């Protein structure tokens, strides 16, 4: 369940790049400009080749609307931008509008969760799941 | 988009002045616009001059100036009048046939439902006109009951008398009868309802009695708010068409005739050869016996015991535990009695109310206190159940519905609703022969009074049912009835025979019963909330002789609850001279 | 009479001996926390309506397993049965049972709680927060029950003193794990109520000495997944015990396992 890894990023960067005289934000959301964005994303690209692969992608969180369980997505954990959290997230609600319906239907969260486990031996890429039974 | 409520012709327009937004075709929409102040019409686009800063909304003054509704001030050089040619321009402008029943629709769309004539029209119009009138009346009644106080619960005394409170300059609480109030308890920062409760006047000055569902305890600070709901567009008519079959279609006869229900068995066959059976059920004369005997009479038929209030289903559950096996029984209660499976349409015997049962279809469904019902709910039930047979238990000679908006005039027992309207024209189909409650004393008088002598004198002449002669010294206040001379008179009379300290005190207004219980000590009984509840000894004082306490059916249902003796103290002579009871003097 | 005992003893063995008297509710003196408009406080009280049946074991020896059965009104019966039906999944709930017996021509309801503990948490809290060497039978019983110490330990005087005989600390050591388990089960139970939409409060007197819960009388319902517990009184009252008994000593071991080495921290 671990999905943060910020401290290990700081450990590695201090252990190998101690005297690099520039501020390095492990999470690019705190940078000041695009120059800083590139400078930090470069290191992020280097480090995140160590951490396990299953801990990258969207971040889900079960919420309840009119007493119904839902699985949505509230953020992403990029391989080079770090961790981004959505700002306006509604935990409890009664009824949904059109836009919310659209953004929930577009999300891969429910399709992935309702599906079945899949192991694919043809390719070498990282599978996630299937949707039908064939 | 749909058929107009006055022409059944496919239209797209609704009157903006009407709250219920009725579909109206171009011809009939034009007629309704010109026949009343209904200058507001709603369509695909609201018929308003969409000019910068304009406010004109009438279709007559509006002109189709380009791609925009326009008046004359904001019109472009080219314009076109919408409200023209007796049919406003719109969808299907050719096939708008027009209507004949227009003025009744206009009066329905404009009456305040205060005079008795408004309800006469509501019960005497056409089918869909009656449906829409009931819809509008329901909406107006619901939106009227939103100007009262919040019953903040303070100083809870025991488990009966919360003693309540009010928010100073606002409350007008009619704590009498079935006035539903829901309770809210605030936890931390959130708040949540508890359940609906009826509330009642109760002993002394503020010991108000409550009663309702949600079998929890109560706490201080659980403020109560008068409940309100929202109206849903009715679909079904008041009653399904009646057809008499040549055989029991879909059912099979009984293999054994029970003795107690044998008198009802003589009526358990014709329920099977016709679509619905109308019953002039005498007050409390084993109507529940009839229902359970029909259940035992058709054990293979799926039966729904439905009613207006759950207290009416209380006697149904009582007779069910008397005879009905618990296994094939459901007791649907929303979020009263729950000794069966709750909210389960798949059952042989189904117990529920008009407000909780969803859409279903059975073989036979029973519905009680049809006098208490309204044509609105009489159509709601049709829009929910399509049973092979129906039956409407209830006699309009018992009690009316509390049409609080009805101020001018009185509504006739037939005019209570449609099923009670045929209660006098086609009358009943079956009848409860044996009187299961009352002796000859009450039965003879009530049968000669209004039941046309069709109620057989069951037991012997009681001779303890005293009728008391009194003239009247009565005083009133904001909403409470008080009769201090009558309270003293009944105190003196009760002391003559100590055996009457068990006779419950009945009052037209439960605050008169409250002052009684403060002085007499006897419990309270509403003349309205009296069906089902019955006692061998009862004492009732008319308090007032007005039509709301002296009409024949009211005192019929009040007096049909006396099993052995009744102490009826009346200030009138229309019933006194009519009554053949034992006459007593004035203490 | 005996058929009542047989009905109460539902399916789990038959090793019951009536500590009460047939249908008579045995009275006991127990600590309680209660706050309802008329009264408010945390002190000892007399419990009345509790027919206690201590389940024994093979060879007729007694053991800490008390099939408490309680009678009350009918509305409470349905209310508790519904609520227990909602929450009958979390391992933090003691096994319940519902039936209606006929002692006489009376359909009186019954509620059965099985495999409980002789003392609740509130008894343990009140035993230490109100110590008095003149009357400390309850604490001695609790200590000897769970093999904290031999009964002979109560002969050497000043065993209850801290300054003299500091070994008393090493006796209070063997109670921390029970408190830690109780805390874990409390968290599980709170999660369950917030999952199913329950609103109410909790007190130490309702939890046994193994963490199981009961007494759902004053719980109301909401939309599921929005239930909010209240625990301030619980934690605040229980708080001073934690350091005194040294609850969290397991947290320093390798994997919160008492049979495992110490977590080797970096210098
Ligand atoms: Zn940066
Ligand atoms: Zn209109
Ligand atoms: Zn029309
Ligand atoms: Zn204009």
């Amino acid at each position: 369940l671990k999905y943060d890894f910020t401290e290990e990023r700081l450990k590695l960067f201090d252990r190998y790049f101690k005297y690099w005289d520039q501020t390095y934000h492990p999470n690019c959301v705190n940078c000041l400009d695009d120059r800083c964005i590139l400078h930090c994303a470069n290191f992020n690209v280097l480090f995140s080749t160590v951490f396990p692969p299953t801990s990258f992608g969207p971040l889900v969180r079960k919420i309840f609307v009119d007493g119904v369980p839902f699985v949505v997505s509230t953020g992403y954990h990029f391989r080079e931008l770090g961790v981004v959290h959505n700002q306006d997230v509604n935990l409890h609600s009664s009824r949904l509008s059109f836009k919310e319906l659209l953004v929930y239907a577009a999300d891969p969260a429910m399709h992935a969760a309702s599906g079945n486990l899949l192991l694919d031996k043809r390719t070498t890429c990282f599978s996630v799941a299937a949707l039908t039974n064939n | 988009v749909g058929a107009c409520v006055l022409c059944n012709s496919q239209t797209s327009l609704r009157c903006g002045a009407c709250i219920r937004r009725p579909f109206l075709c171009c011809k009939c929409c034009y007629d309704h616009v010109i026949s009343t102040s209904h200058k507001l019409v709603l369509s695909v686009n609201p018929y308003v001059c969409n000019a910068p800063g304009c406010d004109v909304t009438d279709v007559t003054q509006l002109y189709l100036g380009g791609m925009s509704y326009y008046c004359k001030s904001h019109k472009p050089p080219i314009s076109f009048p919408l409200c023209a040619n007796g049919q406003v321009f719109g969808l299907y402008k050719n096939t708008c046939v027009g209507s004949d029943n227009v003025t009744d629709f206009n009066a329905i769309a404009t009456c305040d439902w205060t005079n008795a004539g408004d309800y006469i029209l509501a019960n005497t119009c056409t089918e869909r006109l009656k449906l829409f009138a009931a819809e509008t009346l329901k909406a107006t009644e619901e939106t009227f009951k939103l100007s009262y106080g919040i019953a903040t619960v303070r100083e809870v005394l025991s488990d009966r008398e919360l003693h309540l409170s009010w928010e100073v300059g606002k409350p007008r609480p009619p704590l009498n009868r079935n006035y539903v109030f829901t309770g809210y308890r605030v936890t931390k920062n959130s708040k949540v309802q508890i359940g609906e409760y009826t509330f009642e006047k109760g002993d002394y000055g503020d010991a108000v009695v409550y009663r309702g569902t949600t079998t929890y305890k109560l706490n201080v600070g659980d403020y109560f708010v008068l409940t309100s709901h929202t109206v849903m567009p009715l679909s079904a008519p008041t009653l399904v068409p009646q057809e008499h079959y040549v055989r029991i279609t879909g059912l099979y006869p009984t293999l054994n005739i029970s003795d107690e229900f044998s008198s009802n068995v003589a009526n358990y066959q014709k329920v099977g050869m016709q679509k619905y059976s109308t019953l002039q059920g005498p007050p409390g004369t084993g109507k529940s016996h009839f229902a359970i005997g029909l259940a035992l009479y058709y054990p293979s038929a799926r039966i729904v015991y439905t009613a207006c209030s759950h207290a009416a289903v209380d006697a149904l559950c009582e007779k069910a535990l008397k005879y009905l096996p618990i296994d094939k029984c459901s007791r649907i209660i929303p979020a009263c009695f729950d000794k069966f499976k709750v909210n389960s349409t798949l059952e042989q015997y189904v117990f529920c109310t008009v407000n909780a049962l969803p859409e279903t279809t059975a073989d036979i469904v029973v519905f009680d206190e049809i006098s208490m019902a309204t044509n609105y709910d009489l159509s709601v039930v049709n829009a929910r159940l399509r049973a092979k047979h129906y039956v409407y238990i209830g006699d309009p000679a018992q009690l009316p519905a509390p049409r609080t908006l009805l101020t001018k005039g009185t509504l006739e027992p037939e005019y209570f609703n449609s099923v009670c309207r045929l209660m006098k024209t086609i009358g009943p189909d079956m009848f409860l022969g044996t009187c299961r409650r009352c002796p000859a004393e009450i039965v003879d008088t009530v049968s000669a009074l209004v039941y046309d002598n069709k109620l057989k004198a069951h037991k012997d002449k009681s001779a303890q049912c005293f009728k008391m002669f009194y003239k009247g010294v009565i005083t009133h206040d904001v909403s409470s009835a008080i009769n201090r001379p009558q309270i003293g008179v009944v105190r003196e009379f009760l002391t003559r025979n100590p055996a009457w300290r068990k006779a419950v005190f009945i009052s037209p207004y439960n605050s008169q019963n409250a002052v009684a219980s403060k002085i007499l000590g006897l419990p309270t009984q509403t003349v309205d909330s009296s069906q089902g509840s019955e006692y061998d000894y009862v004492i009732f004082t008319q308090t007032t002789e007005t039509a709301h306490s002296c009409n024949v059916n009211r005192f019929n249902v009040a007096i049909t609850r006396a099993k052995v003796g009744i102490l009826c103290i009346m200030s009138d002579r229309d019933l006194y001279d009519k009554l053949q009871f034992t006459s007593l003097e004035i203490p | 009479a005996q058929s009542f005992l047989n009905r109460v003893c539902g399916v789990s063995a038959a090793r019951l001996t009536p500590c009460g008297t047939g249908t008579s509710t045995d009275v006991v003196y127990r600590a309680f926390d209660i706050y309802n408009d008329k009264v408010a406080g945390f002190a000892k009280f007399l419990k009345t309506n509790c027919c206690r049946f201590q389940e024994k074991d093979e060879d007729d020896n007694l053991i800490d397993s008390y099939f408490v059965v309680k009678r009350h009104t009918f509305s409470n019966y349905q209310h508790e049965e519904t609520i227990y039906n909602l929450l009958k999944d979390c391992p933090a709930v003691a096994k319940h049972d519902f039936f209606k017996f006929r002692i006489d021509g009376d359909m009186v309801p019954h509620i059965s709680r099985q495999r409980l503990t002789k003392y609740t948490m509130a008894d343990l809290v009140y035993a230490l927060r109100h110590f008095d060497e003149g009357n400390c039978d309850t604490l001695k019983e609790i200590l000897v029950t769970y093999n904290c110490c031999d009964d002979d330990y109560f002969n050497k005087k000043d065993w209850y003193d801290f300054v003299e005989n500091p070994d008393i600390l090493r006796v209070y050591a063997n109670l921390g794990e029970r408190v830690r388990q109780a805390l874990l089960k409390t968290v599980q139970f709170c999660d369950a109520m917030r999952n199913a939409g329950i609103v109410g409060v909790l007190t130490l007197d309702n939890q046994d000495l193994n963490g199981n819960w009961y007494d759902f009388g004053d719980f109301i319902q909401t939309t599921p997944g929005s239930g909010v517990p209240v625990v301030d009184s619980y934690y605040s009252l229980l708080m001073p015990i934690l350091t005194l008994t040294r609850a969290l000593t397991a947290e320093s071991h390798v994997d919160t396992d008492l049979t495992k080495p110490y977590i080797k921290w970096d210098l």
